[PDB]
DNA sequence: AAAAAAAAAAAAAAAAAAAAATTTTTTTTTTTTTTTTTTTTTTT
DNA sequence: AAAAAAAAAAAAAAAAAAAAAAATTTTTTTTTTTTTTTTTTTTT
């Protein structure tokens, strides 16, 4: 029953062959084809706004009736990529078409995935809940008869959504002469298959209501793009399933969402650049490399006044040091960790929310919101196979990322000790009788504790006034003390800054109703993310001069004479402090894009620790 | 239960030949609520219907 | 392949614009319903577009549908007045479209199967006539490869059923609702319906129980005719292949048994239902019917078979019969204007060839030798058909109005001899035999040939040919026939003159009454076998000679030549 | 499923492609494939003897296993003609094979065909008995959706003798969304389909036995290859038909013969032409022309002594005259008819049987062997479809040939009244109620009759010695008298020759090409024949004690023209000259005048 | 003129083909409940 | 700071819902082959 011609399919394939034809235009989709051919990836992502502007009617048709339309799209894609390279187009029996763009009415959530959107490519944000085992599914199965020296290739059609017949589902095992057939597993062809479950986000979902979730069938090309707990935006074809054969049916049609693509809804893996921006960063580095750390430090966290040393230190954190894994796996960490301890109303939590909004893969942990098993990882059984699976915790999620600890003082001693190996080695070695593992959480921690008595007493020593053990304060590599001096002069400073920011408005965008390298220098007062992201990768090695100077300054800090009487130490100088010196030096050099840590960065690091650690308790 | 063609071939169609076409079903939203009696309506000693 | 909306646009513009508006006049006439059938001509369509013509030749049926619907939509703008509604069928179609207008609601959309169909509401029919480029192909050669192809064929007819009403669109009415559903028929059979898909029924959940009737239906003039290969077309030794042809509308009642036909049509299949596959019968759906090649004074008679020499008076009498004496039915008793000739002869004078030429000549002719057509071959018999004991005819009843050239009348079967006596005497054939109780009507004229009393006593002319060997006669005839072998009026023109000559209807004058009575009595004395039959012979020959002259009044010249002919024959 | 590897099929196609190549070895099948390409034919014919000569084991596989090896063969032919030509192989979608040669144990009759040859390639002798009306079986059916404007095409396959389920043989009538279709008959493909019924040949069956018959199935370019009463020889595959869907089977498997080739009797051998044949016949035409007819008639039937003039007349009938057809529709026949008659033991039946053995389309018949309806055509009833039907008699089968009648005098008079049609026209006007016809039966008639009284009365006129009338003797163009002259030298030479014979192919080649040849006559011959026939038509032509034999007529002149043209065909001159006219004059004189 | 051969039509019988056809039970899955361990939290 | 008590977590076991799984020949029709009877056509 081969079709001779259909006007609908011919028209649609012609339209999308034109859409892919990008030479008279800027060459965007031709470039996409060429790069995916170079990559060996076999999905091409077409923006729905592009499709709508070039032909709104086809966008309406496709977003109302997907599968056959996308069959047309993918056949056009195969023809097009064959014209670019027939040899590669022959390689894969199919090529696929992902989507992107403004799915205006077609953006709902699993609470609002009604029965109006069937066979329509719906867009839906949500949190994963499950990750079924990614197991093969046979597509083209080859067999060998040894009695008759015969070979066969049974063929299967992916009728995951249509009606499926036993004649289609037969797996042959005997010839016509009732001989034995041996499967040829290697010569057969398979595609991965995984089920997952998207859920309405609890931050988005209604407050008092049960969760609502939708099932998503990721075939090949989308195997491990979604684990449990992740934020993911899924765009694809909500449809119905066939009940297996049987003379009766209730009307029930359990439905799925055969995802056309899934992307990270975090939108924090954002290295999006242009060559002009690369040149901008390069000049920003090289022209004023020596003052660039202070440029960045003053820049970072606007809408707050002073705390310039803390801004420098949070830069040292975000830029990070450099992790070291020596010959035998002795892993010496390369992350900073900062403890803000200071009076109330000192914007400590505001700094935390700043790094939450800016640093990629930042996550908040409260004192008694998160707790232990939540903080670090966990081991739990499946109950569908009696096998021990592992549930990654907050820190493990924040591997190579940031965690903002609100009210660190209030975490009980059990969790305060549970954070120990993540603090030093960036791993959690968990185990119960079935399964054990060393989950890796190379995290960085910015923690805002509050003082004992609810406010720092100036005359009392910091060790008395902090309700935290010397054991932990060793592991923390910097402890910054933020006092409210209460003087009128600095009060004038802070107050004018604060009320200026209360007066700053969306420029032009607002009327009175409430809700580039450098910045346009607004009197009342992006590239930060770009530059720090590129900065993270560089491994500026320490010079001999820097190593000798940093060593001698550490020896001086260890010696008691370096602190005068009437000052009180805030954190004892263990060797963790030397490693702190090296890490802060590397972070400064990374700010400079140095490719070598020099005496400038070394003396900046020593200045940092000297201000941070030794406090002047007054009488 | 039985295909109605009279033209399936010289032989006839088997018994129970029909498979539901899932895609060609036009469907709707439905919801099974669990309504419980009004607490002030429930008499004294009884249980909520 | 192509797009048939484009093809329909092409043919619509064509039919509007081609030429006096050649097709336009036809279109307006059928719009007013002054004609019920239409005929496309592929020569007239190759006048401009050859690709469309080749496509029509290769898939003619579809384009037939296209053309007919195109003309159906061209209809109303060509319509200009109110037609008088000449049929109860006209009343039905007018009423139907009236109520459609009444409950139209023009914005309201209706299903793809809720509409009066074209095949019902057309009231006209559209056929074709294949191009001169399309060679008429052999009936044997029209194989499976030529199924669907447009094809013309030339063949003799063997037997033709009558006009019984084939169903086209059966009409059913309901027991509760009152709508009227259609079952458009295509095939030899249809299972009736018993449930009504009218939307009122679907709303009510009532028993349909619709009852078929003939009132609102659409029947049609349908015949299944048979055809047979030309004996010249036939290969070296095989018998002639037959073929079934289906005749519809204004193609009905053209061909008749024995008359050569050229039929232009398409070779479409019917379901056969013992080997697997999907077998199928073959019928040719006729779309133009043209009888051809048999049924479309001195020099004239010499033009009657120039290849024969001598027998000039014989040829003149043959011309005379071919004109035919005046048909008369005065005072009830019939005096038929047929002329009956017998040629008794020595062995071999081309009398059989004369009979064969007359067979090729006359618009109806049947050349029967002794025993190839005996009993039922000459008489009429019964055969299975809508299966039924169809009584059909043999040679004479096939030649009901024409000329039976009977060869070797001497050695015929005695029943054949009796039947021929009956038909010469009374132009009927009475039968009260085993499964036949009839009185066939056979208004035929007999040309007997034979070798040497009842013959003399029942005829209008007997001619004895004795080739007494005369040296100069045989020398001239020998030169003539040798020249014939050496070198190897036109028949159509001859037959045209005869055809016009048939219809002048003279009436005898009173001036010749004395002459004819005197000649009759004088011939009787010269005899003293002659009698009233010979009186009628001279009188019929006189009427026919007046017809040959084309004047409406018989004269003395006519009777003189008649007596000349009869004297020559007797002596 | 689709087969990826098959040692049997791959080696079969390899061996076939190798065999059918044949260009390096004598180009037999290269020439045959080029011939069917040029002639626009797609059913090759293959000498199984040559297949055995090249690859014998392949031959045994082919014979003992038919369907598989034939599928492999036809696909190998598809690839081979694809190599030699592209557009042609694209145009024709599947290229059949037929088999031919010698099939040792498998060359059987419908009696000896047991179930042992099931699924194998048999070669069955025997006549045809039935011929079904040819019908198209649908093989690729195209449909058009009026609503959707899309065109589909369901396909089918030759499930004639294999497993067949309803899914294959469904035919569309509805669209996937209940939008009824319109079939496109012209765009579709079709295959004609006929079924004949071979029977064991009536002589070869053991006597007193009801004969054995086998059904045969025919398809494209094989349907109108054999009518009823054909002495066919069908090579084909013997198989079983599946009784459709059961639930209870008796195990009785009906059988058929799917014909892969059809042939008639080999005697109609118009194509036997080659370089040696043209060379020798050109030599015969050119080096001698004044004695072609004499030498050929002398060597015609060497066994029988003498009969020089009668054998010359036999050759005149054999070559024939020229059928002269007129523009007006008149037709003057070109074929001579002859009536031998003579004393017993004058080889009359032997001349008849000579013609029967040598000539093409020569039909025997004996006096009361055929009675009327047998000799001329007959009209029967089909008895299944109700219609009439024409049954071709001996004469109709013999059209453009010869019929040899033995015991013509003892043939009933009714038969001669029947052949009054054929003896001049060559056409039979058979007719009954439901079918009138005019059957081409244009064929010569040679006849043998013994005279009345058992033996020819030497002392009576031929009109009294012959029990036939002027009409019949006129219908016969030629009548010949043969008498055992008991002279001593005559008896010496006849007996010597008889004993000598008690102790050809070039002629067969010559006769049909001469029959093809169509001479034209000269004005010299025309005047000569006119005056010679005028001389004959006179009492002065004959004399007392020499009575005529047949009633001289314009038929006599016409048949003299036919005789002269026949002698011209013998001479290959394309010009009926005075030589031919004189020779015909001598022949007609001797045949028409006899002493008393 | 009587006999007989053939034709068409009518009937019987054997082989093949046609047609008719929901209900009961089992198993996965989901969801809670309960026990016992582990963990955490309050007390002296 | 460590012991006792309580709360929560983890894991095994049970009860119902709803989707899957399994069983499953016999009687009637009707075409085709064969024979038989009455009649007409043809032959002795
Ligand atoms: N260094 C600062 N510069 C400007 N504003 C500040 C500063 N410190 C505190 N504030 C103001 O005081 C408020 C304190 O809020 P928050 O930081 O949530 O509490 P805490 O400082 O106790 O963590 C902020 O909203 C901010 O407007
Ligand atoms: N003048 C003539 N023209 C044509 N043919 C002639 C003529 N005279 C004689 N014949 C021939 O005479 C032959 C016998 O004629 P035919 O019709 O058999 O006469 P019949 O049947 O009465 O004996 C024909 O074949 C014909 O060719
Ligand atoms: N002229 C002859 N030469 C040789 N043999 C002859 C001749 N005439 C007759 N015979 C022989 O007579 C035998 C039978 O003759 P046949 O053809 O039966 O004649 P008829 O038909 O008169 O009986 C044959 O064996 C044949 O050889
Ligand atoms: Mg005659
Ligand atoms: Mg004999
Ligand atoms: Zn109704």
């Amino acid at each position: 029953t081969v079709v001779l011609d259909d006007v609908e399919l011919r028209e649609a394939q012609r339209d999308y062959l034109d859409f892919l034809d990008d030479e008279e235009d800027q060459g965007i989709y031709q470039s996409k084809v060429r790069e995916l051919i170079s990559d060996n990836q076999y999905r091409l992502i077409v923006n729905v706004n592009d499709l709508r502007r070039k032909n709104e009617k086809r966008a309406n048709r496709l977003l109302n009736n997907a599968f056959e339309e996308l069959v047309a799209f993918q056949r056009a894609l195969k023809d097009f990529v064959a014209s670019i390279d027939a040899t590669y187009a022959k390689q894969y029996e199919e090529f696929y078409v992902g989507l992107e763009g403004s799915f205006g009415s077609k953006h709902v959530s699993p609470r609002t995935l009604t029965s109006c959107f069937l066979s329509c490519v719906v867009c839906v944000e949500g949190i994963v809940t499950k990750c079924s085992l990614v197991r093969p599914k046979v597509v083209r199965s080859v067999h060998y008869c040894p009695a008759t020296k015969k070979t066969i290739e049974r063929r299967y059609s992916d009728l995951t959504t249509l009606v499926a017949f036993p004649s289609s589902s037969v797996y042959p095992t005997k010839d016509e002469e009732n001989n034995p057939l041996e499967t040829e597993y290697g010569l057969s062809v398979y595609k991965d298959h995984q089920t997952i479950t998207i859920q309405e986000m609890p931050e988005k979902a209604p407050a008092g209501q049960l969760p609502r979730s939708v099932d998503v069938i990721l075939d090949d090309d989308l195997v491990d793009k979604a684990k449990p707990g992740d934020r993911v935006q899924v765009v694809g074809t909500y449809r119905c399933l066939p009940g297996k054969k049987g003379g009766y049916t209730s009307g029930t049609f359990r439905t799925v969402l055969i995802a056309c693509n899934v992307k990270q809804m975090s939108k924090d893996a954002q290295p999006s650049f242009s060559a002009e921006d690369i040149a901008k960063i390069k000049k920003f580095s090289k022209t004023r490399s020596k003052d660039i750390f202070d440029q960045l430090a003053k820049s970072l966290a606007p809408s707050i006044h002073g705390h310039d040393y803390v801004k420098k230190a949070i830069l040292c954190l975000l830029l990070g040091g450099v992790e070291r894994d020596l010959e035998n796996g002795s892993h010496i960490r390369g992350d900073i960790n900062i403890l803000l301890i200071g009076d109330p109303s000192v914007a400590k939590s505001q700094l935390l929310r700043y790094v939450l909004c800016t640093a990629p893969r930042a996550i908040p942990t409260t004192g008694r919101g998160s707790s232990g098993v939540g903080l670090t990882a966990a081991v739990t059984t499946d109950q569908e196979t009696g096998e021990r699976r592992l549930e990654a915790g907050a820190m493990v999620l924040a591997d190579r990322g940031v965690v903002c600890i609100d009210e660190f003082d209030k975490m009980s001693d059990m969790d305060r000790t549970a954070i120990h190996e993540v603090m030093e080695q960036g791993r959690v070695t968990i185990a119960k009788a079935g399964i054990h593992a060393r989950l890796n959480a190379r995290c960085s921690v910015l923690a805002a504790a509050n003082p004992v008595y609810g406010r720092y007493d100036q005359y009392k020593t910091p060790m008395e006034n902090i309700g935290l053990q010397d054991s932990l304060l060793s592991r923390f590599d910097l402890l910054f003390i933020m006092l409210d001096q209460m003087d009128p002069e600095q009060d004038r400073e802070i107050s004018d800054h604060v009320l200026r920011m209360h007066r700053y408005r969306a420029p032009g965008e607002q009327d009175g109703d409430a809700m580039q390298i450098y910045e346009k220098h607004d009197n009342l007062l992006a590239f930060m993310k770009k530059y720090i992201h590129v900065a993270k990768i560089i491994k500026p090695v320490l010079t001999q001069e820097s190593a000798t100077y940093i060593a001698e300054e550490y020896s001086r800090l260890r010696s008691q004479d370096s602190m005068s009487s009437d000052t009180a130490r805030t954190s004892p100088v263990t060797a963790r402090t030397l490693e702190t010196l090296i890490r802060l030096a590397t972070a400064h050099a990374k700010a400079r894009m140095s490719k070598t840590v020099d005496l400038q960065d070394a003396e900046e690091a020593v200045e940092l620790v000297q201000y941070a650690y030794f406090k002047k308790v007054l009488e | 239960r039985k295909c109605n063609t009279d033209q399936a071939g010289r032989p006839k169609c088997p018994l129970d030949p029909y498979f539901i076409m899932p895609d060609k079903c036009k469907c709707v939203d439905f919801q099974t609520l669990k309504l419980q009696e009004l607490p002030d309506a429930v008499p004294h000693g009884e249980m909520p219907r | 392949l192509k797009d048939y909306a484009l093809e329909k646009e092409k043919v619509k513009k064509f039919l509007q614009e081609f030429y006096q508006f050649k097709y336009g006049n036809q279109l307006v006439r059928l719009a007013h319903r002054e004609q019920v059938a239409l005929y496309v001509d592929l020569d007239d369509v190759a006048e401009d577009d050859p690709e469309l013509v080749d496509s029509i030749c290769e898939n003619a049926r579809r384009y037939a549908k296209l053309f007919a619907d195109a003309v159906q939509e061209l209809l109303p703008q060509y319509k200009e007045r109110e037609v008088v509604n000449k049929d109860v069928l006209d009343v039905y179609i007018e009423h139907r479209l009236m109520m459609e207008q009444r409950s139209r609601d023009p914005g309201m959309v209706r299903s793809p199967q809720n509409q009066y169909p074209a095949e019902l509401m057309r009231r006209f029919e559209l056929y074709f006539q294949g191009p001169s480029s399309n060679k008429p192909r052999v009936i044997r050669e029209v194989r499976a490869d030529s199924v669907g192809k447009l094809v013309t064929v030339r063949g003799i007819v063997t037997r033709v059923s009558e006009v019984k009403p084939k169903m086209v669109v059966a009409t059913y009415t309901c027991d509760q609702c009152g709508a009227e559903t259609y079952q458009p028929i295509q095939s030899p059979t249809f299972m009736p319906l018993i449930m009504c898909p009218s939307q009122e029924c679907q709303t009510n959940r009532s028993g349909g129980r619709l009852y078929l009737q003939t009132r609102g239906s659409r029947f049609i003039k349908f015949q299944e005719m048979k055809m047979q290969e030309h004996s010249d077309q036939v290969p070296v030794g095989n018998i002639p292949r037959s073929i079934t042809v289906l005749v519809e509308g204004e193609n009905t009642r053209i061909a008749q048994p024995g008359d050569h036909v050229s039929v232009t049509g398409i070779f479409l299949p019917i379901l056969r239902t013992v080997v697997q596959g999907l077998l199928s019968e073959t019928y040719l759906e006729a779309h133009r019917i043209v009888k051809m090649n048999k049924s479309e004074y001195e020099k004239l008679a010499a033009s009657i078979a120039p290849e024969i020499y001598g027998h000039e008076d014989v040829k003149k009498a043959l011309l005379l019969l071919l004109v035919g004496g005046v048909d008369q039915s005065p005072r009830g008793m019939k005096i038929r204007g047929n002329i009956n000739i017998c040629l008794m002869g020595d062995p071999g004078v081309a009398k059989s060839q004369l009979l064969s030429y007359i067979d090729r000549l006359a618009p109806r002719s049947q050349y029967t030798t002794g025993r190839g057509s005996s009993g039922v071959g000459l008489t009429a018999a019964v055969l299975r058909d809508s299966g039924e004991l169809t009584l059909e005819g043999g040679a004479l009843v096939l030649a009901d109005q024409g000329v039976c050239c009977i060869d070797e009348f001497d050695k015929m079967a005695e029943a054949d001899r009796t039947a021929i006596h009956e038909v010469m005497e009374q132009q009927t054939i009475s039968i009260a035999k085993a499964g036949i109780l009839t009185t066939l009507n056979a208004r035929c004229s007999i040309l007997a040939a034979a070798n040497p009393a009842a013959l003399l006593s029942r005829f209008d002319l007997l001619w004895l040919i004795q080739d007494r060997p005369d040296r100069d006669n045989d020398l001239r005839l020998a030169q003539h026939i040798t020249y014939v072998h050496q070198h190897s009026l036109d028949m159509k023109l001859m037959r045209r003159y005869i055809a016009m000559c048939r219809e002048k209807q003279p009436m005898v004058p009173e001036s010749l009454a004395d002459y004819i009575t005197a000649a009759y009595v004088e011939m009787r004395r010269e005899a003293w076998y002659t009698s009233a039959r010979t009186l009628l012979a001279i009188l019929r020959l006189s009427t026919a000679l007046a017809r040959l002259r084309m004047v409406d009044v018989v004269e003395k010249e006519d009777v003189n030549e008649a007596i000349r002919l009869m004297e020559m024959s007797k002596d």
